[PDB]
């Protein structure tokens, strides 16, 4: 029980480390929201 | 000023709110544009 | 995993015509266009909800 909970912890803390390193791992999530600007500024950009 | 009015501005016609602006343009401009062409700034031909 | 778009709404008149009366005049001629995309808007919006 205990390796488990302390393995459960450092899986946590490395996670969590891993995020904050990691600028592009919610890419995925930020695509959506780069498409839809995009979208819109392309649309905006269409009346000139 | 400060009240929409249909405005004809040295030939541009158009309709919006007319403001003291806070851009410092160059002395040889006398016409702005935002995004798409749109007119966002204009100095007034009568008194610059 | 994305679950959410932005709810985005369009005023077509104001896009197409913007200030122009006559303009906005003509475009009651073309029919439904604006029903049609309003409609497709808010059912996006919804279904984002
Ligand atoms: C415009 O003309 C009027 C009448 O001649 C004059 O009083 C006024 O000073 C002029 N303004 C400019 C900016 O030249």
């Amino acid at each position: 029980q205990k390796l488990i909970a302390n393995q459960f912890n450092s899986a946590i803390g490395k996670i969590q480390d891993s995020l904050s390193s990691t600028a592009s791992a919610l890419g995925k999530l930020q695509d959506v929201v780069n498409h839809n600007a995009q979208a819109l500024n392309t649309l905006v950009k269409q009346l000139s | 000023k400060n009240k929409c009015v249909n405005f004809n501005f040295n030939g541009l016609k158009g309709t919006g709110v007319l403001t003291e602006s806070n851009k410092k343009f160059l002395p040889f401009q006398q016409f702005g544009r935002d995004i798409a062409d749109t007119t966002d700034a204009v100095r007034d031909p009568q008194t610059l | 995993l994305p679950v959410s778009m932005t709810k985005t709404s369009v005023d077509c008149t104001m896009y197409i015509c913007g200030d122009s009366t006559e303009c906005s005049n003509l475009l009651l001629q073309y029919g439904s266009f604006c029903t049609q995309l309003k409609r497709a808007l808010t059912g996006i919006a919804v279904e984002q909800d």
